């Protein structure tokens, strides 16, 4: 016989079991891990969707820009990005009328973020741009080098460590005609606007406090949206997905038919044009103080004149048209007059994952404008909201006028630059849907991020390893819910992995690694056998009862008194970490927080208050304790002596 | 901010500065700075007058 | 003069005196999160490979007199160049310096209390069931005594660190964990986290189906999960779900003596003032307890504190969803043949309101009542929920049930306002109004039910726009802080003109304990 | 009631193998960790196998191991014991027995309860 | 301040009707929500437009499926018709040496014929593997001539090793893949899993997790994908921990797994050789190039295509034993050459997910399915074999098997997809779960409805070129379609 599984949904249906065409647990080999040229089919299609002859020549950088903002309107089904700035503001505005000052109340949190902010919410993130070497490097080194090379010139405002004067270091520094960064000799300013404008996949340096800004005020706001719940993670999804199924299905008297339909948008992401991101940005900062809206209105901005990072790219230009195939001679053809100096020209581009949370705002309100208030008509609709992947329930009287509504919702998305695909888009009668990976049917399953954790261990010490390992399994048992089952069965992948990776199988089987004989000995010379812990022979008790308690305070009852007391002892030469905690083997402010931790304890637990400089207070503290070392401990008087002459030394050298 | 301006200081001077503020069309949600820095030139006053 | 000598050799090179020079000490933590950031090469497969590589574990360089190089086999554990292997650590681990360090559960208290809840807790029957989110807010930390971060940071500072305590120079726990932790420490560091994560609270917005103390989350993966449920009882009890409780009821108290006081608003200052909960000082509790009641509330609006949006009515809270609204006085007649001037609420609005035992979800147009979901846990506490919600209705139809003189008092001999008048009198006798407000047809889907007006459930039959939930409505908590405008009787107004709360309705629970109210012998003492 | 009846045993050649069955009623089964106990005509009894409600966590003597393989199906509620390469001196009478807890490590091994048969080679 | 040479910018920021920015802002500022909306509607094209198109049984067409060469195998190493050189050696896997180990593998075969080369590369030097083969032997028994036994043997650079490392098509749907499915969904003889304890059971959720999770264990654990991912698992990891300190020099890796047959006894197995490229893993994407050299029984004369990347050497003969006594059937090689990096290994080093990510989706069914129930449904799932599974369709009818071979079944179907990972497949598992929720909200009769339809049957052909696992699950939708009364 021959064997087909998917012929099981012919007993089951689809949603009891959907986890089996998820294919894939973590990440497979990615087809554009290399790649100069798919970039610029992205550029030609986003130039394609814009073609309406809107062209104009930067007057700073020379680069020819598409302005197809409220410009003709479409003709054809297929996807355009022609969005009128009138139908954006009005639905901004029909919004703040939805939910009165909403906007102004989101305002205010962002301004205490903006006053709060210093420069280390800028180092939590993933891989950065730097500008100054034309090349990806991590979040803190991308900093410290433009701190450096602004340090170089007369730029020395972050220098409070406020984030708000980085960023007006930013402003000054695109004023200036020269740019000299360390023999070492670099480029003017033409250029440097080229760069600072320049993204790749990934933001400039400048650019990411202000759209750290701009998606806090957009946090603000979906949070005080209930059709929006993107930025929840689990089960919140669950409740705001069963609790618009009676938002609209439960109607009196019932005659009205409910539809959902599960959408996609096909390169939404590259329709949403920064200039009308301007433009709701400078509605939501509607009297508000105008600084305020001077420093949101950066990121759209440099959005609007914005470079795209691509045989180097850079000698494309110096090129006849012979080298290439047909395909890829075309391809080359329609980019020749953008590209600028070795950068590409994106004017109505935005790149993805950059203003998701705003753009979720702009979907919830044309969302809203279905609330039988501003449609004017029979036919009502709600739903939430993602980034691209949208779920909508339209209720209507009669099944003649629901495709109405239908054709209401998508003409209005055109008309916000929304272009829905009619491809990756299914309707059905309300009752079973999608929504970003998560599936409805009267019932629920939460397979949205079920990309089960690294069952193996996670690499740091014994007992660290082993708490992390066992709170990981918690936490996707609440978070991203599992079954118990199948946690017990990645609990005990998770413990034959710790017990190989450290040489610690157990002291009841002979298999024998380079350690096995000390495991033995020790069961041997115990008593009661089960307080020992995984790192030195023991058996696992660890279920999901007790999958939250460290392992040493489980097993702590169970030891043997010696064990305990020649296990935790503190005087010892090596979450809950005792003196099994290996600290396995493995150059500018590092070198100087580690001196200053080693001279202040709390400076390592508690963020430190002090007006006075580094130095200032370090000499301060070791006078003293030279004093009182010397007074009350014991030291010799020659060796407080070099202490205090070298800090004179030091008190004479911070004069220099 | 504005909470912990109101934490560490009597109501009267918080309502003294909240009354002083509507003088010049100030308004104390974006000037806060100038909410703490009014409420500090009080308390020092009162503190500096008092017991004498 | 290891660090002192480091200070100098490093002061010498230019472009680390400077910074050395211009940053202060406030900002340590902004050049502390300056690294290079690169050390994330699969730490599983890094570690791995030195594992099995020869003595990857490096420690000081006491071992040297306190394990022998050579154990009972002739097993290499040591280095020179200080490289360490692993089994050095089994050996230590076998015999060593015994010592009576067993002094430990005191500091890891937070843990050993995990484990003496999982001893007697015993557990119940598992009945599965379709268990729904119910959104609620909700404490993460057991038996902490109620203490805020920056306080207890504070403690921590001074039991770990006493010679660089913070500035603030003008606190029992202190006394008693430098007490009895005193020349018995272990890692200052993590000494300072166990405190940090023993007594901070915290407390946020998560999806639980039935755990409301802080014992009953901890173990949330046994409870909970996606479509079963377990019965268990964790055999103890916390003092931060009952601590709050005192506090509600000082301020329930407070708040009806003053309301009898000629000077509500000073009078209730000068009490609050002049109150002590165990140990404590009532304005501070107040300044940072995160607890919603309607007292509470007026306490802190008080003292100028920002709240939510509470639209507080007849004990429930309100928040608005969407809509706008109108003031737009309006004449109306009763029942009973009389005149009433009211607000009547104009426009599209749509409400959520959480009670006590129970909440809903409410879209209402102008003077109608379009939607509204309910769930309660009591038959008569989803009634008097309706109820509430019939009367902030507004509509017509009620107004026509009024039977009787509508003439309700405060206990000062006051005229309530009308839309209270008519809750207290519906609140005692409301089946007027049931069999006089309509029935629908219905189609019993999605465990949504109705209700009738004899008390009875029913399937393809309801009141009219009713709906009643099964397994709870999920509840919304919107976080929302506004300046509040109190005035001297204890009405708070949102400034911009809505009576947001008042004492007409606090009493429900008189809650015992766990100015003179107190026995006599309190009133002579 | 709670009885265990075992069987499956009998003479055999050494170095062989045999397969000891032990059916127990009267109880819930699923809950308690189950022994085998052996005992030589001679010698006082000593503990054989310990095995967990999971069937996970297995336990045996310091002279046992890598010749035996206890288990057990909890839809018959029944215990199985598999003995390979039989040595001269396993030979015994082996006792089939339910733990006080469910556990296994709990407490020394020691049991409450009645007993079946058992075979000798 | 937004001064100059910044403002510029700001200026050419806005639409096409102002020059200062602050025009722009003064005009935001007053706005009026007068009903433009209805207006742009009664000026855009009626065209454009979100036009349904219903979906009855009658619309969903078979998937069109490409045609032209059939499909070969692109798998990392052979699944079935690769076999074993037991030792049947407890050695307690401390950290047994794995070349010693295949040395004393080799000890146990005779009968190694002169290498006869059969099948060819259609492309390539051919008789340069032959010529490595007999230098792998010779360095194999070059190894006594040593005064020491170095644990890993460096191959010397050899041409003929030099030019083994290097130093779209249709193609159509072949008809082997379900056949390596079908025995990959067979069981086995043995167990290959050490699953390691766990807690006492405490009584509300532990025991059902337990009767659940053991269940499943005892249902799988002697099936032959276990075997196929402790046999990857075990590759990659030794080739992975030989990448780092042979960074320069060619090692001999043997294609080693374990397990133990029902007599209960620890048994070694042997695959094959691979020899290994230099491994100067600076990036995790830098390619290190290997030679498989895999032992078979299975002639390639049969299906030629099928071996399409590999060179096939009749290698020797062995005893074969049949229904009939013995036969002594041929012992053949085959060797393929291909490329490797660090993220191709160590997915695949991780391969165990393939039960986790069975026994939840297992769980998952047997949680919605069973969520309708006051005491839920979990013993019935199991213990009742009249509940059937439709997995097969041999007869012209739907052939419903028992519960064992669904659990393996899905197993099976996880093991292929990691081992075949490509993003085809993705791909087309992303196209195809949306017709299948379309089918199955129709079966609920929900009257579905979509817009473009053969739009959605272009992105789905779209990705259908050369992948045969691809191409089997097409295959196997389009049967359900057509059992599903469509």
């Amino acid at each position: 016989m021959d064997v087909n599984p998917t012929l099981l949904f012919l007993k089951v249906p689809a949603q009891n079991a959907i986890s089996t065409t998820f294919p894939y647990t973590g990440d497979p080999p990615y087809s554009h891990g290399t790649g100069t040229g798919y970039t610029m089919d992205t550029v030609n299609r986003t130039h394609q969707y814009s073609e309406k002859g809107k062209w104009t020549t930067n007057t700073e950088t020379g680069a020819p820009q598409l302005n197809p903002i409220d410009g003709p309107l479409p003709e054809d089904n297929e996807p355009s990005g022609y969005a009128q700035t009138d139908c954006v503001l009005e639905a901004m505005a029909f919004l703040e009328e939805s939910h009165p000052g909403i906007f102004e109340n989101s305002c205010l949190e962002t301004m205490e973020v903006v006053q709060q902010t210093r420069v280390d919410r800028l180092t939590q993130g993933r891989q950065t741009y730097d500008w100054t070497l034309n090349r990806n490097q991590p979040a803190a080194t991308a900093l410290a080098n433009t701190i450096e090379v602004f340090r170089s010139n007369g730029l020395t405002a972050n220098e409070s460590g406020r984030l708000i004067d980085f960023l007006k270091d930013v402003m000054e520094s695109m004023d200036k005609e020269e740019m000299e960064i360390t023999k070492k000799q670099r480029v003017n300013k033409r250029s440097y606007l080229i760069r600072a404008l320049t993204l790749n996949t990934t933001p400039g340096m400048q650019i990411r406090g202000f759209v750290y800004f701009v998606e806090t005020l957009a946090r603000s706001i979906c949070e005080k949206l209930e059709q929006s719940g993107l930025p929840v993670g689990g089960n919140e999804k669950k409740a705001k997905l069963a609790n618009v199924v009676r938002k609209m299905m439960t109607n009196s008297q019932d005659t009205e038919l409910s539809f959902t339909i599960t959408g996609d948008n096909t390169k939404w992401n590259e329709n949403q044009n920064p200039r009308m991101f301007l433009a709701m940005i400078t509605y939501i900062t509607k009297n508000q103080p105008e600084w305020f809206r001077n420093v949101l209105s950066i990121a759209p901005i440099m959005f609007s004149n914005k470079m795209a990072r691509l045989i180097p790219a850079e000698m494309l230009a110096s090129i006849d048209l012979k080298y290439f195939n047909e395909s890829t001679r075309k391809k080359i053809e329609k980019i020749r007059p953008l590209l600028i100096d070795g950068t590409a020209s994106l004017s109505p581009g935005m790149m993805m994952g950059m203003f998701n949370m705003l753009s979720t705002v702009l979907g919830v309100s044309i969302l809203n404008l279905g609330q039988k208030r501003y449609t004017k008509t029979t036919y009502w609709w709600d739903g939430l909201q993602s980034s691209d992947d949208f779920a909508l329930i339209v209720n209507a009287p009669n099944h003649e006028g629901i495709q109405a509504g239908v054709d209401r919702f998508y003409r209005t998305c055109k008309l916000v630059g929304i272009n829905m695909s009619k491809k990756k888009s299914y309707i059905n009668r309300t009752g079973t849907f999608e929504f970003t990976s998560f599936f409805y049917r009267y019932g629920f399953v939460a397979n949205f991020s079920m990309e089960l954790p690294s069952f193996g261990v996670s690499g740091i010490n014994e007992s660290a390893d082993m708490s992390i390992g066992v709170t990981v399994i918690k936490n996707n048992m609440i978070n991203n819910d599992l079954g118990p089952a199948t946690a017990q069965m990645a609990l005990q992948l998770f413990i034959k992995d710790y017990r190989y990776t450290y040489r610690c199988h157990r002291g009841d089987t002979q298999i024998q690694t380079r350690r096995s004989f000390e495991l033995k000995k020790l069961w041997e010379q115990t008593r009661s056998k089960a307080g020992l812990l995984v790192s030195d022979g023991g058996p696992n008790l660890y279920n999901i009862r007790n999958l939250h308690i460290p392992e040493v305070c489980l097993k702590w009852e169970l030891m043997d008194e010696d064990y305990q007391g020649r296990l935790c002892n503190p005087l010892n030469p090596f979450y809950d970490a005792v003196a099994t905690t290996h600290s396995w083997i493995p150059q500018m402010y590092q070198k100087c927080c580690n001196l200053f931790e080693k001279f202040f304890p709390s400076s390592s637990y508690r963020r430190p208050v002090g007006i006075s400089s580094m130095v200032e207070a370090m000499v301060s503290r070791a006078r003293i304790d030279a004093r009182i070392d010397f007074e009350s401990g014991r030291i010799k008087k020659e060796e407080f002596a070099e202490i205090m002459k070298i800090c004179s030394t030091i008190e004479e050298l911070r004069r220099q | 901010m504005e909470d912990f301006v109101r934490q560490c200081f009597n109501p009267m001077i918080v309502e003294l500065a909240e009354k002083a503020m509507k003088e010049y069309g100030e308004d104390l949600k974006i000037e806060t700075n100038k909410f703490a820095a009014i409420c500090t030139h009080l308390e020092v006053c009162f503190m500096y007058s008092d017991f004498h | 003069m290891e660090r002192i000598k480091e200070l100098r050799n490093l002061m010498s090179q230019s472009r680390t005196r400077e910074i050395l020079t211009k940053t202060t000490v406030d900002h340590m933590a902004i050049i502390k999160k300056y690294t290079s950031g690169r050390q994330e090469k699969n730490p599983s497969l890094r570690m791995k490979w030195m594992m099995a590589m020869k003595y990857p574990i490096t420690a000081d360089k006491r071992i040297t007199e306190m394990v022998p190089e050579r154990n009972e086999q002739g097993q290499t554990l040591w280095s020179k160049m200080v490289m360490v292997s692993p089994l050095a650590v089994t050996w230590w681990n076998r015999n060593g310096p015994m010592t009576s360090t067993v002094h430990y559960p005191k500091v890891y208290k937070t843990y050993f209390e995990k484990v003496e809840r999982l001893k007697h807790g015993t557990f119940g029957p598992v009945h599965f069931r379709n268990q729904v989110k119910i959104r609620r807010r909700v404490d993460i930390n057991p038996g902490h005594a109620d203490l805020s971060a920056k306080e207890a940071q504070d403690v921590i500072m001074e039991v770990v660190f006493p010679n660089e305590v913070g500035a603030r120079i003008l606190l029992t726990i202190t006394k008693e964990k430098k007490e009895e932790l005193q020349d018995c420490k272990i890692s200052p560091l993590m000494v300072a986290y166990m405190l940090e994560r023993e007594l901070v609270r915290k407390t946020r917005f998560l999806p639980v189906a039935g755990g409301t103390s802080s014992v009953y989350i901890e173990v949330l993966h046994l409870t909970q999960g996606t479509c079963w449920e377990q019965m268990y009882t964790p055999g103890g009890e916390v003092r931060n779900d009952d601590v709050d409780q005192s506090l509600i009821i000082a301020a329930r108290n407070i708040v009806r003596r003053a309301a009898v006081s000629a000077d509500p608003l000073a009078s209730l200052l000068e009490m609050c003032h002049s109150t002590q909960i165990g140990g404590t000082r009532m304005v501070d509790i107040l300044r940072q307890n995160p607890t919603e009641e309607q007292a509470v509330d007026i306490c802190k609006a008080a003292m100028g504190l920002r709240i939510s949006s509470s639209f507080s009515f007849g004990g429930f809270t309100f928040k608005r969803t969407s809509g706008s609204s109108i003031k737009r006085e309006e004449e109306l007649l009763t029942g009973n043949l009389q005149t009433l001037k009211i607000r009547v609420h104009d426009g599209y609005e749509e409400f959520t309101m959480v009670g006590k035992r129970a909440t809903a979800i409410l879209r209402k147009a102008t003077r109608r009542l379009v939607q509204l979901i309910v769930s309660g846990r009591d038959e008569q506490s989803v009634a008097e929920a309706i109820i509430v919600a019939m009367v902030f209705s507004q509509e017509d139809c009620m107004i026509k049930a009024v039977r009787g003189d509508l003439n309700f008092v405060n206990r000062a001999n006051q005229r309530l306002n009308p839309m209270h008048q008519l809750l207290r009198h519906f609140q005692k006798d409301a089946k007027v109004l049931f069999q006089n407000w309509g029935i629908e047809h219905i189609d019993n889907v999605m465990g949504m039910i109705g209700v009738l007006p004899d008390m009875t459930p029913s399937t393809e039959m309801s009141m009219r726009g009713i709906r009643v939930s099964k397994m709870g409505v999920d509840e919304y908590s919107s976080t929302e802080r506004v300046v509040v405008s109190i005035d001297r009787f204890l009405r708070v107004r949102d400034q911009r003109g809505n009576v947001l709360l008042s004492p007409e309705e606090v009493s429900e629970t008189q809650g015992t304990e766990k100015w003179e109210i107190n026995g006599p012998e309190s009133v002579l003492v | 009631q709670v009885q265990l009846q075992e069987s499956g045993g009998g003479m055999v050649q050494p170095g062989g193998s045999l397969r000891l069955s032990c059916l127990a009623s009267g109880f819930t089964f699923s809950n308690y960790a189950m022994t085998w106990v052996r005992q030589a005509p001679g010698k006082g009894p000593e503990w054989v196998s310990m095995v967990s409600n999971n069937g996970a966590d297995t336990t045996y003597t310091d002279s046992v191991k890598g010749r035996f393989t206890i288990s057990r199906d909890n839809a018959k509620n029944t215990l199985y014991l598999r003995m390979n390469n039989v040595k001269p001196e396993d030979s015994a009478v082996y006792y089939c027995a339910k733990r006080r807890y469910g556990g296994i490590w709990t407490g020394q091994p020691t049991d409450y309860d009645y007993l079946g048969q058992g075979t000798v080679t | 301040e937004i001064t100059g040479t910044m403002r510029r910018l700001a200026d050419q920021s806005l639409p096409p009707n102002f020059s200062c920015l602050e025009n722009f802002r003064a005009y935001v500022d007053g706005f009026e929500p007068n009903g433009y909306i209805e207006g742009k509607l009664s000026q855009m094209s009626k065209e454009v437009n979100a036009k349904i198109e219903p979906f009855l049984k009658t619309t969903p067409r078979p998937i069109r499926l490409p045609d032209g060469p059939p499909c070969f195998q692109r798998s990392k190493f052979l699944l079935m018709d690769a076999l074993k050189l037991s030792i049947e050696d407890p050695s307690h896997e401390g950290e047994g040496i794995p070349l010693y180990d295949a040395i004393k593998c080799m000890r146990t075969f005779f009968g190694w014929k002169e290498p006869y080369i059969v099948k060819p590369h259609e492309k390539g030097i051919n008789p340069n593997y032959l010529l490595s083969w007999k230098q792998v032997l010779a360095e194999l028994q070059d190894i006594e001539n040593e005064e020491k036994i170095p644990r890993t043997k460096n191959m010397k650079k050899t041409s003929q090793l030099k030019w083994a490392l290097g130093e779209p098509e249709l193609r159509s749907l072949s008809s082997w893949i379900q056949n390596e499915f079908n025995k990959a969904c067979e069981l086995t003889d043995s167990t290959w899993i050490e699953l390691d304890e766990i807690g006492e059971d405490v009584a509300p959720i532990e025991y059902i997790a337990s009767m659940r999770r053991n269940y499943f264990t005892a249902e799988v654990s002697h099936c032959r994908a276990t075997e196929y991912i402790m046999k990857g698992v075990y590759i990659n990891t030794a080739l992975l921990n030989a990448s780092c300190a042979a960074m320069d020099d060619f090692q001999l890796i043997p294609m080693i797994s374990k397990c133990r047959t029902k007599e209960g006894r620890r048994k070694t197995n042997l695959y094959g050789f691979i020899i290994k490229g230099r491994s100067h893993l600076r990036n995790d994407t830098d390619v290190v190039n290997f030679v498989s050299m895999e032992f078979s029984l299975t002639d390639p004369r049969l299906e030629p295509h099928k071996w399409e990347k590999y060179c096939v050497l009749e290698i020797g003969d062995m005893l074969l034993r049949s229904a009939i006594g013995q036969m002594s059937r041929p012992m053949f090689l085959y060797v393929r050459t291909n490329g490797t990096s660090k993220i191709k290994m160590k997915w695949g080093m991780e391969m165990r997910r393939c039960l986790l990510q069975s026994l939840q989706q297992i769980e998952s069914m047997i949680e919605a399915e069973s969520s309708v129930k006051e005491k839920d449904m979990t013993k019935e799932f199991f213990e009742n074999k009249s509940e059937t599974w439709p997995i097969g369709e041999s007869p012209k009818g739907v052939e419903d098997g028992s519960i064992g071979k669904v659990c393996r079944t899905l197993l099976a179907k996880s093991v292929f997809n990691s081992l075949y990972a490509s993003p085809q497949l993705e791909g087309f598992s992303a196209e195809s779960r949306k017709l299948l929720l379309v089918v199955q909200a129709l079966r609920d009769n929900l009257e579905p409805g979509t817009f473009d339809l053969e739009g959605l049957y272009e992105a789905i052909e779209e990705c259908l070129i050369n992948d045969p696992w691809v191409l089997l699950n097409a295959s196997w939708f389009n049967s359900f379609l057509t059992h599903a009364l469509r």
